Formats: structure tokens, sequence, C-alpha cells
RNA sequence: AGAACUGGCGAUGCGGGAUGAACCGAACGUAGAGUUAAGGUGCCGGAAUACACGCUCAUCAGACACCACAAAAGGUGUUAGUUCAUCUAGACAGCCGGACGGUGGCCAUGGAAGUCGGAAUCCGCUAAGGAGUGUGUAACAACUCACCGGCCGAAUGAACUA
RNA sequence: CUAUCUAGCGAAACCACAGCCAAGGGGGCUUGGCAGAAUCAGCGGGGAAACUGGCUUGUGGCAGUCAAGCGUUCAUAGCGACAUUGCUUUUUGAUUCUUCGAUGUCGGCUCUUCCUAUCAUACCGAAGCAGAAUUCGGUAAGCGUUGGAUUGUUCACCCACUAAUAGGGAGUGAGCUGGGUUACCCUACUGAU
């Protein structure tokens, strides 16, 4: 059994993305189905589907880009629900530890939009639950 | 040969086996080189791996600085001292036999060169031709 | 890379044009080809193929059996709880330059030696006990509860076919042996502690260096 | 192709009389067992 | 053909085979039904739905609607005049040719013959039939309905089914991103033609019960009259 | 079990004619003709009349009689291939690199020429057999149609053609591109 | 391995076994003719390419002395059997339809709807339709059996031996 | 200088017969392959210590669990396949100068040729195989498979290069290393009349 479990982790780790956490990065976190796929597509050649269902992106997606003769990476999150901060699925947990570990700017993809029809109280209480982990993070909200 | 090593190689005379001390022409502070190995060879029964001009060789340093001595490193041959042939018709050779050091990608380590170097070597390799004061 | 990327490409493009037909046809062809291999494979591969085919067969027999089975319708104390269950048989070996000084014999068989050996000098010795063939440990199984525990030898009282192999310590089949019981730790009448029991060996040490012993109970 | 070596089908007498002596050993062992 | 046979696929499913016990059981049970009930109706039902039959049965519990295998129904009815439970039954055993299906009532005849003319459902083509509509599929994104409803609310068809569309349905279906697209419009059928099986399947795949469903009957018998009646109403 | 006599029926329609000397056949119909040798198969033929012909074997082993049923279906395939004619349809799909596909004639050779395959420079020619004709699809993108009488020739040619683009050393799940068959129909449409 | 009995060889040739210490046959003066043993009869090679029933077709068969060692078995090669099952009151293959409702059953989860998965095994109508084989989408959906039923009409199938 | 040839002189050793090969027979006989008079010069390979009995190969022992079947009956009189649980010298990518007293022989360089069970090279299949690279597996032995440093117990090695630096037989019982117990007859071969 353990060797086959390790066969699967071999496969998955080969499917893992490539990150240097030290470098100039832009974490992009938002609610589910806000238009992050449209955003990363419009900045960067990465065609993630834009389709309106809850868990569309399940893992951490990268797009590299350039501006002003520099190199940047952009690290979009699968998206988060409340699961209120005591015990949590590993997807949101790795998103949390990405926030915890990577030393670069963090970006909130706000939907001041008719789409993403979860309510603004849900959105803002989610935000309030993620207030304490905004200590040193260089958070930047943008309304979409 | 590896990355950076440009072109192809013609058949030139294989004068130098392993273990012939030759001088060094760069301004590193290394005096001499001792070959232990040649790259890109064939193999024949009790042949010695033979070196020539225009070849990238694995070789140690005997006299020089203490930092670079007695460890194996990549080196280019520049001067044969045994007669080879040009294809535009002449045979030729140098006074003494000589080679320089550089990294495995063929990039020069020193900042200068003494003495004349091989034409084929400088054509095959950019960076000895970049650092070459003298050729033929 | 980086992702569930092939699955994505499947989702967006459909994993080939012609995949389904080939997979279907391949599983059609498998009936003939398995038998082709059963007739072909001159050497060792017919053997593995057949062994393997026998195995999958018998497992499918278990499957039908368990389907039909579905379809038709120990007093131990507490501190032992939580355990998982001459002219012949002699070659004169003449040594030295002048081959008349034989003087020599060799043991080619296993033995237990004891704690202290105090090995005698070279000139007076006649028999040569080598160093490797020295078992301090043996696996003792229990008849009750079938538990295999890897325990030491203390002594050998009985060795068949001689009184000499008793004192030498040869561990062949038929040899009864003085075995420790320390980790099991049974409480006997009076509340004593057991240090020695009797076991009967059940395997030849030569054919395997493991030494299986049934504990006499 | 390279058509490879065969085993023969030749008699090779030692194996014949070895077979006969082996056979008698087998039948002897059978009679020693057959009382049970 | 002792070897070089086909291997028939073995499984561990739960359901087992019926055999002759259920056959003779239903035979004697209809023969029990015969003297008990009074009004008898032979029902040709070619396209049938399990919920429709259960709907009819839970509509009429005082009736009993029975279906089973044909020749045993002919047996239990009696096929000859010489062998029959009651008289004047062989002649109506002749006519019952189709998928039948039978009813035992004691209610009026009038109520049922108007019932089954009133009773109409929506079903599929069930080919060797007509379907009272044609369908062009537009040269765009393809959807679950196939151009019925507006393009905003229909959902595009899943990318699983497309090789079936290429294999069974004979249609060029080319795959851009995750929805499914076509390049030319595809007319499936016309009115006034007997629908083919692939045609019936494509309208099934769209999920279109465009065909009417109404059961016909051919005949009726009454036990107390002991007389046969012939009625083709659809 | 050494069946004594086995036999099958083949149905000649009104239009088509067939001439069978010993184990040679010619089958002629409106679309044209075909021929076939069957000397390797060791059976008997008989007419009864002119809409039905009987094949048969006497003293059959299993192999012999399985061959009987086969030869019937072969001859029926010829019959269909005259009265209907057979028609095989393919598509040539690419992700990045459009195929350039063409027909050429080298001394009357009827080669089929593919270029730009996977960004290659390589030309690949495929022969055409006798008795089969090509058409690239008019008013249908990325599609080619073959039609003929010899079904065996048609299928062999197209099977060759998709056997040419057997892209190698590369993950088939990614390189979905290639040239493949859409379907196997007859020419007619209506009948 | 050990004993006991017996027979062969030893002192002994001949026929056959392709050749031969151990096998099969066989009473040695020289010669003729005849008949045969064991073994054989396509050619070497003297003798039937005899007759006749069957089975076998090996991508290095076998021509074996035999129980005997690889060995118990694999094998969609093949012939014959045994024991069971099905049936014109319609066997098997197939093509067509249904293959349901409570129900998306319980936790379980972001999502779990017969099929990510733990444990349950119901009744309802029923010709028949599982708390549900297998593909499946993120779930759902759709498709397939197992089960019945419509067309066909004919014998077929499981296991086991040899 | 001989070797070689010629003029002259002119032996010996050795000798049952003499000679072509493979399999078989527990140099000659049996079965087969070939063999064409007579001969010259080189040649060094030969010249009255290795299957008891088809040996050997990849998958532990012992005690259990199912028992397919077997025991003409018994399942625990009794056998019993395939699987499977039982520790097997330190359970958390914590980790022993186990090469330490074996008087025992085995260890090494050029060249043929063979086998394949392939290390690369050619073609193929499957692998989460995006590619490049790489792991397994199949056919296949036509070709190829390196240069150095090294011993009171090298033990199994490091160094590098190379596409790789795979494995065994018949070999020097004639040259070499240890703490060490008539190659002149003919044969065939290569050249030559």
């Amino acid at each position: 059994d353990p060797l086959a479990y390790l066969e699967q982790v071999r496969q998955h780790i080969g499917r893992l993305p490539s990150i240097d956490p030290n470098t100039r990065t832009l974490l992009i976190c938002g609610y589910p189905n806000v238009g992050k796929s449209s955003f990363l597509r419009c900045i960067t050649k990465s065609d993630v589907d834009v389709q309106p269902y809850a868990f569309t992106t399940k893992s951490l997606y990268v797009g590299h880009f350039d501006y002003k003769y520099l190199r940047f990476q952009a690290i979009d999150t699968p998206g988060i629900l409340d699961r209120p901060t005591e015990e949590m699925n590993n997807i949101e947990m790795q998103s949390i530890y990405a926030i915890a570990h990577l030393r670069s700017c963090v970006l909130y993809f706000m939907d001041l939009s008719e789409q993403c029809g979860f309510t603004i109280e849900a959105q803002v209480k989610l935000f309030h639950s993620i207030k304490p982990l905004f200590a040193n993070k260089s958070v930047m909200v943008v309304i979409n | 040969s590896g990355n950076g090593a440009q072109g192809t190689k013609f058949r030139i005379s294989l004068g130098l086996p392993v273990g012939a001390i030759m001088n060094c022409a760069d301004n590193s502070g290394a005096r001499n080189l001792y070959i232990i190995a040649v790259k890109g060879s064939g193999s024949r029964l009790n042949r010695l791996p033979a070196a020539s001009l225009g070849d990238m060789v694995m070789a140690t340093v005997k006299k020089g600085k203490p930092e670079l001595r007695k460890k194996v490193m990549p080196a280019i041959v520049v001067r044969q001292a045994k007669s080879w042939r040009r294809r535009d018709g002449v045979f030729l050779y140098f006074e003494d036999n000589a080679g320089v050091i550089a990294n495995p990608k063929g990039e020069m380590k020193g900042s200068a060169i003494t003495g004349p170097v091989g034409k084929e070597c400088a054509d095959l390799w950019p960076r000895v031709a970049s650092n070459s004061g003298v050729v033929v | 890379p980086q992702n569930d990327y092939i699955e994505r490409h499947i989702k967006q493009h459909g994993k080939r044009l012609d995949h389904e037909e080939r997979k279907r046809k391949r599983e059609a062809r498998e009936s003939h080809k398995i038998s082709e291999r059963a007739q072909k494979l001159t050497g060792w591969k017919g053997k593995q193929f057949a062994k393997k085919r026998y195995a999958e067969k018998v497992s499918m027999r278990k499957k039908i059996k368990a389907h039909e089975q579905s379809k038709v319708k120990d007093a131990l104390p507490t501190y032992l709880l939580d355990r998982e269950q001459e002219e012949e048989m002699f070659k004169v070996i003449k040594t030295g330059k002048s081959r008349s000084k034989s003087w020599k014999r060799m043991i080619t068989k296993h033995t237990f030696v004891g704690e202290g050996f105090t090995r005698r000098p070279v000139k007076m010795e006649r028999i040569i006990r080598p160093s490797a063939l020295r078992q301090k440990k043996a696996n003792v199984t229990h008849p009750e509860l079938g538990v295999t525990v890897f325990l030491p030898i203390l002594a050998v009282k009985k060795n068949p076919q001689s009184p000499m192999y008793t004192q030498l310590g040869v561990l062949t089949k038929g040899t009864i042996i003085e075995v420790n019981v320390s980790e099991l730790g049974m409480v006997t009448a009076g509340g004593k502690v057991v240090w020695g029991k009797y076991a009967q060996v059940t395997n030849e040490p030569d054919r395997d260096g493991c030494v299986n012993a049934v504990l006499l109970v | 192709m390279r058509v490879r070596k065969r085993q023969s089908r030749r008699t090779s007498t030692k194996l014949k009389e070895g077979i006969k002596k082996k056979a008698s050993a087998h039948r002897k062992k059978e009679k020693k067992m057959a009382k049970k | 053909m002792p070897r070089s046979k086909r291997s028939k696929l073995v499984t561990l499913a739960q359901t087992d085979k019926k055999g002759r016990e259920n056959k003779e059981r239903i035979f004697d049970e209809v023969r029990e039904a015969l003297d008990t009930y009074r009004y008898v109706w032979v029902l040709h039902l070619d396209d049938v739905r399990t919920p429709v039959l259960q709907e009819i049965r839970t509509s009429w519990a005082g009736s009993k609607l029975i279906m089973g295998k044909r020749k045993v129904l002919q047996k239990a009815l009696g096929e000859k005049r010489e062998e029959e439970y009651k008289e004047n039954l062989y002649q109506l055993s002749k006519l019952c040719s189709g998928v039948t299906g039978l009813l035992f009532t004691d209610e009026d005849v009038n109520t049922v013959k108007e019932y089954f003319k009133s009773y109409v459902r929506s079903d599929y083509s069930r080919p060797n039939t007509k379907a009272p509509l044609t369908f062009t599929i537009p040269e765009g994104i393809v959807y679950s309905r196939g151009g019925q409803i507006p393009a905003e609310e229909d959902v595009p068809m899943i990318h699983s089914l497309e090789p079936t569309m290429r294999n069974k349905f004979e249609i060029p279906t080319k795959i851009k991103a995750g929805k499914i697209t076509i390049d030319s419009p595809y007319l499936v059928c016309t009115e006034g033609e007997k629908l083919d099986v692939r045609q019936a399947l494509i309208l099934k795949q769209f999920g279109i019960a465009a065909s009417e469903f109404k059961v016909k009957v051919s005949a009726y018998y009454d036990n107390d009259s002991s007389t046969v009646e012939s009625t083709n109403i659809n | 079990m050494k069946y004594i006599q086995t036999e099958q029926q083949i149905e000649v329609p009104e239009g088509v004619t067939v001439s069978i000397k010993s184990r040679i056949v010619k089958v002629v119909g409106p679309r044209g003709t075909l021929t076939k040798n069957l000397k390797h198969i060791d059976v008997t033929f008989t007419k009864v009349n002119n809409q039905l012909i009987k094949v048969a074997v006497h003293n059959g082993g299993r192999k012999h009689v399985a061959a009987l049923r086969t030869v019937k279906s072969l001859v029926d395939n010829m019959i269909t291939g005259v009265t209907k004619g057979y028609k095989y349809k393919m598509r040539y799909v690419y992700a990045h690199f459009p195929i350039n596909v063409n027909i050429v004639e080298k001394d009357g050779a009827k080669f089929i020429e593919v270029r730009n395959f996977l960004g290659d420079k390589k030309i690949r020619n495929v022969p055409v057999r006798d008795g089969v004709t090509i058409e690239f699809s008019t008013n249908v993108k990325d599609e080619i149609v073959l039609s003929g009488n010899s079904v065996e020739d048609v299928s062999q040619n197209a099977a060759d053609l998709q056997q040419i683009c057997r892209v190698r050393n590369k993950d088939i799940r990614k390189f979905l591109d290639g040239i493949y068959v859409s379907h196997k129909g007859f020419i007619t449409e209506d009948l």
C-alpha cells in the first residue's frame, strides 16, 4: 500500500506547478466565479475556463507576465468559503499557507457586480473572517 | 563539446596523449596544465585518449595558484607543437605546446591570452577568439 | 504541466478523435491474443502467464462464491490484552609442504557456543569451529495463538544421533532446546517469573538460517 | 531468420537406462507407500 | 463447437431468472381472473412507459391491467374453440397480434372507450412511425434542446456525448472549447416520412417527446353476454 | 462433429449478373464489374434459379465450414459494391498546423500527398489502388470522401492513410490531431 | 542404505535393437532345401507406397522405449463423453421498447442524485425493473447489463472428465 | 648472417597401422558431410581438470485461515494446490572499523569464435509519457561494448571519458603473478605449382 500511495504522490507532484516563493509575485484571491479566469486570461496566456459553477478552479494557477522591462508571476487561488477558520479543507488551507508564506502583494478580487450572486453579507463576513491574516500582506482590493 | 561549442571538427593530427604537461597562456595565474582526459573520444584497445588542437579536455593543473591546482577542470587546446595539416595546403606547428582553461560551456575564465593560438580552435570556439590577441 | 492539464485538454478537445473504437476493438482482440500467448511463449513466460492466469481465475471463482454467499440470505488477563496475534565420515587433510602432518578436523555445521568460549590455542587443537555459524537467536512460535516471536537460545540439552552433538550444540531437526520467555511475562502460581522453557526445532538450519521452534506447552 | 538451436530427439542411451532404473525406484517407492 | 467459442460475460448481479414458474403462475392467475371479472379489453400498446402503466393502474384499482408474454396469454385465453376457459374466446385470441396487454373490469364500456380517447400523453418517435415536426440544428453552439428555447437559458451539450454523435448519428461535430459546435446546419428529418432509428435517437438525445401517445384498442368481450365485440378506436 | 453437408444462400437481384467458372467469379452490374479468384478455398457452387445461388461443402471440418460462411459474405460485399457502391469518409484534424492535402498523378500513379504535418517539411505520398476514386469535400471543411466498388481496396487505402499519421514517441492524449475516418456508408443514398 | 532368495554376465559366439557390458529372441560340427522366433516392410535394406476404423496439421510436431522428470495447471486448437439447465406454452445469437415511484434512503460533503466512498438490503406497482453491474459528468443528466417483453423460428447453454 | 635454391658429403630421434570432420558408440565401428593424381614453403592447434539418472534457472521456513479436490468411507483416519496472517537484530527517509582467528587456493593481460537471457544502437507497446529526458515490457545478437590508481587479511572498489562502457562457454595443463601445495614426421590452416 504505501508504495502505491507514493506512486500517486509522484504523479501529483509531477503535476505540481513551479514556484520560487522568493520572487516578485502577485497573489490573486477572490470569491468563486468572479471573473478571475477572464482576468488572468486578459493579462496572461492561460486559458482557465470561465464557467459559472462553484469549484471551477481547484488548485493554484500561475500566469507569468511582464511590465516595465520586469518579470512577474501571478498566482491565482481556487477561491474560498467560510469553513470558519478552526478546521478546513486542504485546498483553502494551502491557499492560507500561500498567503502565510509568500512574501509579495495580495489582491482581493471584489465583485461590485450583478454576477457572483452570493450576497454581499456573505462576501463581507468572509472578508471579516480573513481580516486577522491581513497583518503584513499588502492587500489590494479591486472591484470588478 | 556541450553548449556554446560551435560548429564541427575536422580531422587534425592527434599529437598529445594524456599526461603531457603543457603551458598555459591566460592571466589566471595558472602556469601549466596536465591532461587526465579527453572528451568526445572513441575507444580502441590500449589506445591512449589522444588530444589535439580544437579539443575540450578534462585536465588538472600542476603549477599555478594553490586555489586552482590539483583539481580537474575543462580546458581548450590552443598550441600543438606537433605538425598538423591545413586544407589550404600547408603543414605547420608551434614552438611549444599549450592550452587554456575555461568552463564546460566553453566560456573563458581568464581575461587575457599569451602567444599564438590555433585558427581552427578559434573558429570552432567563440570565446578564445574573443580573448585572442594572437592567432597564427 | 502545473495542473490537471491533460484532463483539461480532454475536457476541451475530447481525448482523441478515434479512441473509443480502438479501445473497444482492443478488448475484442484480447480474447484471441491471450490464447495466442498461451500457445506461444516458449519458455518461462508461459509459466508466468499461466500462473498469473490461474490466479485471476481463482480470484474470480472467489468472487462468484462470495456473491452467492451474499445472495443466499479469548479469556486472557488484562495485562496480556492489546497484543496482535572413524574410517568413514573422515577425510584426512594432509597439511604443510611434506604432506604427512594432517592433524586436522573441521566442523562444517551450525552450533551454539555459550557465553564464554575461552578458545584453546592452535597447536593442541584438533577440531576447528568456525566463527560465522553461531546462532544466539531463533524464532519460537507458540502452538496456541500461533504467535511468532524471535527469542534467544540459552542451551541445548538434547541432540539426536549422538551424545557429542549435545555438547557441541548442533541445532538440527529433533534437537530440544532451552528457550527464554521474557517478553511474554506470564504470572504462574506463586507469582514467579519464567526464564526457561523447552522447545522443539522444526527446520534444518543449513537449508535456512532461520530456526523455527514450537514451544512445548 | 537465425534459426536457432534445437534439442534433438535422439536416444542417448544413458538416459534410457537411467529412465528404467528410475522407473523401478518409483515403483518400489509406490509399493513401500501402498500398504497405507 | 467444444473450444474456440465465445466467452459470455459473467457478473454478480442481484436479479435472477424467472423460468416457467412465473409463466404458469400468470397463466393460472389470468384463468383465476376470468370468472371473477366481467368486462374484458385487449390492449395494443407498442410504446409503453412504466409510469404510464402505473398511472393507469393507480387510476383504476377496481380494474386490473395485466401484461405478459404473448403466447402464454394466448394459451391462458385458449387458442382453439376446443380448448378455452369459457366460450367465444378463440376468435378474439386470433386478433390479438400486437404488444398485448389486457384488462379485466366490471365498469361500463362507454367510460373506458371515451377514457382512452381522452387519454393522450407525449412520447417519442418510436420509429417506423411519423413524428409531427422537423428539426434543423443551427450552425452554432449545440444545446440540450436543439434550438427550442432561447439561446441564453439553454445549456450547451456535454463534451462526453460527442463521439457518440460522430459514430452513431453520422453528423460532423467539431470541438472548440468546452461546449460543442457545428459548422453547417443539420436537418434531421421532415414531416410525412417514416422516421429512422438514428432520427428517433437524435430527437431522444435532444429529449423531445414531440410525438403524440394514445393507445388504440381492437375489441371487447363480456362474460355475461359471453359475446365478442370488435372496436378499432385510437 | 464432421457435419456432412453445409450450405448457404446468396441472393442475386434482377439487375446484376454473375459468371462462375470453376472457382473464379465475375460479378457484373450497373455500376460496373468485379472479379475474384477463390481457388484456395475448396467448395462447390450451384444455381437453383437466377435469384438465389447455393454455396456448399460436403464433409466439413469446422475450419472448412467457417470458410463457407466467410466466402458468402465476401461475395455479398462485392454485390453491394456494384449495386450500391461503397463510400468511406475521413477528416484530417489539426490543432496548430493545417494539413496541405492534395492529389497528384505521377505517370498515372494517383498518389495522395500530405504536407505541413505537425510542422514537418516531409512529403508523404500514398498510392491509390485501381478502381477507387477520391474527392475532397466540397462545402464541408476538413473532410475527404472516397468511393469505389472494391471495398477491400477502399478500406485498405484509408486504413493505410490513417496508418501514415501514426505519430510516434508522443503522447496520444495530447496530440489529438491526425487523419481518421468519420464513417463507412454506401454511395447511395437512396439505395 | 542394509539383509535374504532368484536370474543374467563371468569361460559365450549368432539374428535384431542404427552402434554397445546389462534389452529382446535363440540348444553353435561342415553343407544343401524348407519354416519361423524377437524385429520389421516408403528408399538406404531383403519384404505390401497392403486393406480398413478413427484421431493429429506443431512459427523447429511425433515415430519413446512409459507411468517419469520438469507436472499441478494454463490455452477462444480439435474429437468424443459425463452430469445439470432451457425451450414453438417460443431455447441461444441477436435488432427494438421498457428497465419505474417513495428515492437525491442514512450519515457522510464544497460537491456525492443507483455507481469519491462507510454501513444498510425496504416496501409499492409490478411481465419485469437492485437501497441499485459498468461507462459518467464537479454534481445531475445520458447510455449499457441483470430482468422482462416485441420480430425470427431451432435446438442451445454451464461445469467436469478424457 | 642464415632461412631459400643449386653442386658435393650426409645423420638421428621416432615408428603396430596410419591418417579428412560432427553427432553417437553407457582415429578405425554405425549414421551422415566431403573426398581428384603428385606436391613445395610458412604454420604451431593435436598426435598409442568439469550432466550419476535431462542435471540448472524467480520467487523462505514453520504454525495457522479457504479447500479446489483427494483419502473408495473418516474432512480434525489424513493429505492437501493458489492465496493470506503471523517476527525474521535498532518502525518515523533516527542508524554497527560485521571486510575482526579461513593455513584455506584463487587472480590476471593480448587474440579467435560462439550463445542471448540486450548495456547501448534500429523498430514497437504501455506508463500522467505536455515536451526534452526517463522507467517497465516485446522482436532482435547484424555491429559494438574504453583508458587509468590500487594487496600483514584490495572484496570489491573509487577516478574520469564514452551512445554503452551487459553477461557466460570452449580456451595457453606451453609465456607471466603470489603468504602459494621430434610442436620436423602426418593432421588440418594459410599462401604456391
